[PDB]
C-alpha cells in the first residue's frame, strides 16, 4: 500500500534552517520522482520543489530558489527537504508527494507543520466568557504559541453545540482562539461547565470554569 | 508560469445537484496534462482526475473531466455529502508545476440569521492589563456577515479580528467570532460597548451591547 | 507545448522484435532527455524501460533492458525485444526534457504493438 510519512516539522527562528524528511513505503522508491508542496494557513497549494529519479535533477519554485534543497536517499527510501534562511512566509503545512508515471501527484504524505517565527513557546491563558442574563458561554484561549491547541468541554462529555474557532495570529506574534458552546439557560445553576485546553508544544494543560 | 484561474470561488449547491467547476489557463496547457485534486479540511489532497479526463483509482464515476487547451471543466454529476470540499486544478506538464487557487463546494441550505451574543472582558483578564471583548455570531447561513464595533457610539477600525467556523457538519451553518482588543486603560475610559451585526437573514442590523460593570 | 508523437500501429517481428520511432517537439532546446516506454493495460500502467541520454550522444540503455535505441536530434527510434503474444498492447512514449530549464513532460498517445507469431 503506497505510503508517505513525513517528519521534522517544528518551530524555527527566521534566518535559520530546518530539514524535513519523508519516508516512503509500499513501492519501489527509485522509479518515481517526488515533490514537496506547501500550504500556508488559510491558502491553497504551492508547489515547492521537484527531484528526479536518481536525484541529479532538481527544480525549485521562485519563492524558495537559493534557500531550499531537495534530495533523496534511494537506499533508505527517504526524501528530504533542506530549508535555509527561513522566512515567516514559509510557515505552512509541508506535504511530500509522489509523481505518477503519467504525470500527476498521485500519492501524498500527511503533511507536517513548520512555523517560522521569532516568538517563544508559550502556554495559553484561558479566560472565561461568562453567560449573560438558551444562552452561550465559552473560553478565550489567549497568547499561546505555537499552534496547535485543543479544547474540549466537560472532558469530552459536552459536544453538541460546541464551536471551537480557528486560531488567529495576533500582532504580538502569539496565537489566540475562542471555543464557545450554547446550552439551555435553565441548566445554568444545575450543570457546571469546564473547558479543557491542551497545548502540547509547551506541555500545558489548563482547565477553566465558566460561571455566570 | 502557467497561471490557472478557477471559477467560481464558491459553489453553493444542495446535495444531489450537479456541480460544474471551471479552470482556465493563462496559456495552452500541455496535452491535457491537467489534473484535479480534492481536499477536505485537515487532510492532504487526493488525486481525482488526471490527463484532463481519466479517473484516479477508486474515484467514483460521478466525477468526470472535460476540456482542452486553456479551458477545463470538472463535473460532479450528483453531489453526495462527501463531495463538499475544496477542489484544485493543476498543470503538471512543465515547470513550475502550478495550481489554481481552488473552488470550494459548500452546502446550500435555507437562510438562517445569526444569534448574537456579546461578552465583556473577564475580570481576571482586566487584572492583567488587557481587555478583549468577544462578539459571537452563532449558527447562520449564508457565510456573508458584517460586524461593526461601536465604543461609546464611535465605530472602530484596526482593533478587531474575525474568525469563522467551518460549515457545520449537521446543520450546514457557520459561526463567527469577532474579538475587540484594547488596553485596560482604554477600555476603562468608555462605557457602552456594542456589536452591530448585518446579515442576509436579518431585516435590520441587530446590535448587542453592554455597559462597563453591570 | 511539449507534444509527443508515435506511430498508430506496429507489428512485432517474427522473433518478437518491434521498433517504433517517437520524436518530440520542444519549445526550447534541451540537452538532457529521459525517455520511458510504458504499457497501458486498461487500468494499470507498467514501466517497460527507460534511458537517459545527452543531446547529440548515443542513446544507451544501461538498464539491461529489452530496449535498444538510437537518437537523432529530437528523435528516438526504440526497439523492444523478447515480446510474446501476451505482450500485445498499447505502448506509451514518455519523454522528459530535464536540462536546461524549464522541465517538460510529454506523454504520447500510444503505439499499439501486435505480437502474434
Ligand atoms: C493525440 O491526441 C490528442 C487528442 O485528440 C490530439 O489533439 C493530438 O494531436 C494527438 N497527437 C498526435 C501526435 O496525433
Ligand atoms: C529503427 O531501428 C530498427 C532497428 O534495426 C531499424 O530496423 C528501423 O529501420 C529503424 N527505423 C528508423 C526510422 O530509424
Amino acid at each position: 500500500q503506497v505510503q508517505l510519512v513525513e517528519s521534522g516539522g517544528g518551530v524555527v527562528q527566521p534566518g535559520r534552517s530546518l530539514r524535513l524528511s519523508c519516508a516512503a513505503s509500499g513501492f519501489t522508491f527509485s522509479h518515481y520522482t517526488m515533490h514537496w508542496v506547501r500550504q500556508a494557513p488559510g491558502k491553497g497549494l504551492e508547489w515547492v520543489t521537484f527531484i528526479s529519479y536518481d536525484g541529479h535533477n532538481k527544480y525549485y519554485a521562485d519563492s524558495v530558489k537559493g534557500r531550499f534543497t531537495i534530495s533523496r536517499d534511494n537506499s533508505k527510501n527517504t526524501l528530504y527537504l533542506q530549508m535555509n534562511s527561513l522566512r515567516a512566509e514559509d510557515t505552512a503545512i509541508y506535504y511530500c508527494a509522489r509523481t505518477g508515471w503519467l504525470g500527476p501527484f498521485d500519492y501524498w504524505g500527511q503533511g507536517t507543520l513548520v512555523t517560522v517565527s521569532s516568538a517563544s513557546t508559550k502556554g495559553p491563558s484561558v479566560f472565561p466568557l461568562a453567560p449573560s442574563s438558551t444562552a452561550a458561554l465559552g473560553c478565550l484561549v489567549k497568547d499561546y504559541f505555537p499552534e496547535p491547541v485543543t479544547v474540549s468541554w466537560n472532558s469530552g462529555a459536552l459536544t453538541s453545540g460546541v464551536h471551537t474557532f480557528p486560531a488567529v495570529l495576533q500582532s504580538s506574534g502569539l496565537y489566540s482562539l475562542s471555543s464557545v458552546v450554547t446550552v439551555p439557560s435553565s441548566s445554568l445553576g444545575t450543570q457546571t461547565y469546564i473547558c479543557n485546553v491542551n497545548h502540547k508544544p509547551s506541555n500545558t494543560k489548563v482547565d477553566k470554569r465558566v460561571e455566570p | 508560469e502557467i497561471v490557472l484561474t478557477q471559477s467560481p470561488g464558491t459553489l453553493s449547491l444542495s446535495p444531489g445537484e450537479r456541480a460544474t467547476l471551471s479552470c482556465r489557463a493563462s496559456q495552452e496547457v500541455g496535452e491535457s496534462e491537467l489534473a484535479w485534486y480534492q481536499q477536505k479540511p485537515g487532510q492532504a489532497p487526493r488525486l481525482l482526475i488526471y490527463g484532463a479526463f481519466s479517473r484516479a483509482t477508486g474515484i467514483p464515476d460521478r466525477f468526470s473531466g472535460s476540456g482542452s487547451g486553456t479551458d477545463f471543466t470538472l463535473t460532479i454529476s450528483r453531489l453526495e455529502p462527501e463531495d463538499f470540499a475544496v477542489y484544485y486544478c493543476q498543470q503538471y506538464g512543465s515547470s513550475p508545476w502550478t495550481f489554481g487557487q481552488g473552488t470550494k463546494v459548500e452546502i446550500k441550505r435555507t437562510v438562517a440569521a445569526p444569534s448574537v451574543f456579546i461578552f465583556p472582558p473577564s475580570d481576571e483578564q482586566l487584572k492583567s492589563g488587557t481587555a478583549s471583548v468577544v462578539c459571537l455570531l452563532n449558527n447562520f447561513y449564508p457565510r456573508e456577515a458584517k460586524v461593526q464595533w461601536k465604543v461609546d457610539n464611535a465605530l472602530q477600525s484596526g482593533n478587531s479580528q474575525e474568525s469563522v467556523t467551518e460549515q457545520d457538519s449537521k446543520d450546514s451553518t457557520y459561526s463567527l467570532s469577532s474579538t475587540l482588543t484594547l488596553s485596560k486603560a482604554d477600555y476603562e475610559k468608555h462605557k457602552v460597548y456594542a456589536c452591530e451585526v448585518t446579515h442576509q437573514g436579518l431585516s435590520s442590523p441587530v446590535t448587542k451591547s453592554f455597559n462597563r460593570g453591570e | 507545448a511539449m507534444h509527443v508523437a508515435q506511430p498508430a500501429v506496429v507489428l512485432a517481428s517474427s522473433r518478437g522484435i518491434a521498433s517504433f520511432v517517437c520524436e518530440y517537439a520542444s519549445p526550447g532546446k534541451a540537452t538532457e532527455v529521459r525517455v520511458t516506454v510504458l504499457r497501458q493495460a486498461d487500468s494499470q500502467v507498467t514501466e517497460v524501460c527507460a534511458a537517459t541520454y545527452m543531446m547529440g550522444n548515443e542513446l544507451t540503455f544501461l538498464d539491461d533492458s529489452i530496449c535498444t535505441g538510437t537518437s537523432s536530434g529530437n528523435q528516438v527510434n526504440l526497439t523492444i525485444q523478447g515480446l510474446r503474444a501476451m505482450d500485445t498492447g498499447l505502448y506509451i512514449c514518455k519523454v522528459e526534457l530535464m536540462y536546461p530549464p524549464p522541465y517538460y513532460l510529454g506523454i504520447g498517445n500510444g503505439t499499439q504493438i501486435y505480437v502474434i507469431d
